């Protein structure tokens, strides 16, 4: 998940727009 | 781990900007 | 934009509050 | 919704709680 | 000023992209 | 104007998350 | 690649207070 | 309006930039 | 205090020194 | 890396949310 | 103090109310 | 440049203060 992916490199808007609702 | 803790802070802070009006959830565990 | 502001304080209080079990934040009325 | 209820007048800790999943 | 322009009413992630580098 | 002071710092992080490895240029006056 | 990232976000912060109404430039490049 | 709550989270921050290792003291009275 | 000095007004970094320790 | 510094910043920022009227003393040390 | 005991394992707001006026 | 320089030890203020404007 978010955690994951996203504090572990760098995530641009577009990758954390995939986890909106 | 407040290195993860840290990171979350921020990691809302740009869900609330990138997702607007949609709203997200956040489920930090997945 | 005060609710804007509002609400970018609103989901850092909330991360905090919330801790693992996390949060839904919607603008949604 | 969350802005209505804690933007206009500060939210308590409980209150803020109700958002938590 | 993006202050007149942002802080008056919401700029969208596009036109806050107007400036950037 | 504390309100645009507020305001602004605001900004500077949106415009950190948007602009990414380009930075940017914060100039006030305008 | 996320430490940088996290300490960019509170640079541009402290700089935005520091430099006040000249505003700044916030380039992450070497 | 949260104003003052605003304008406090903001005014923590500074302080803790501003004031270093001797920290600071927040009231909001 | 500091919230009636500095919420209306913009404190310099002198001014909010005077809430340090 | 300046963890230790942006650590302290997220600390001030959960008291001033969880701290009350008379607010709080932030000395790191 | 709070630095020690909070940054490497995560202070509930419980633990850090307990450095409140 | 000044992430070199001021995310591997901390900058002062006015070191900071170098990258005004
Ligand atoms: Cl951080
Ligand atoms: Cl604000
Ligand atoms: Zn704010
Ligand atoms: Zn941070």
């Amino acid at each position: 998940g978010i955690v994951e992916q996203c504090c572990t490199s760098i995530c641009s808007l577009y990758q954390l727009e995939n986890y909106c609702n | 781990f407040v290195n993860q803790h840290l990171c979350g802070s921020h990691l809302v802070e740009a869900l609330y900007l990138v997702c607007g009006e949609r709203g997200f959830f956040y489920t930090p565990k997945t």
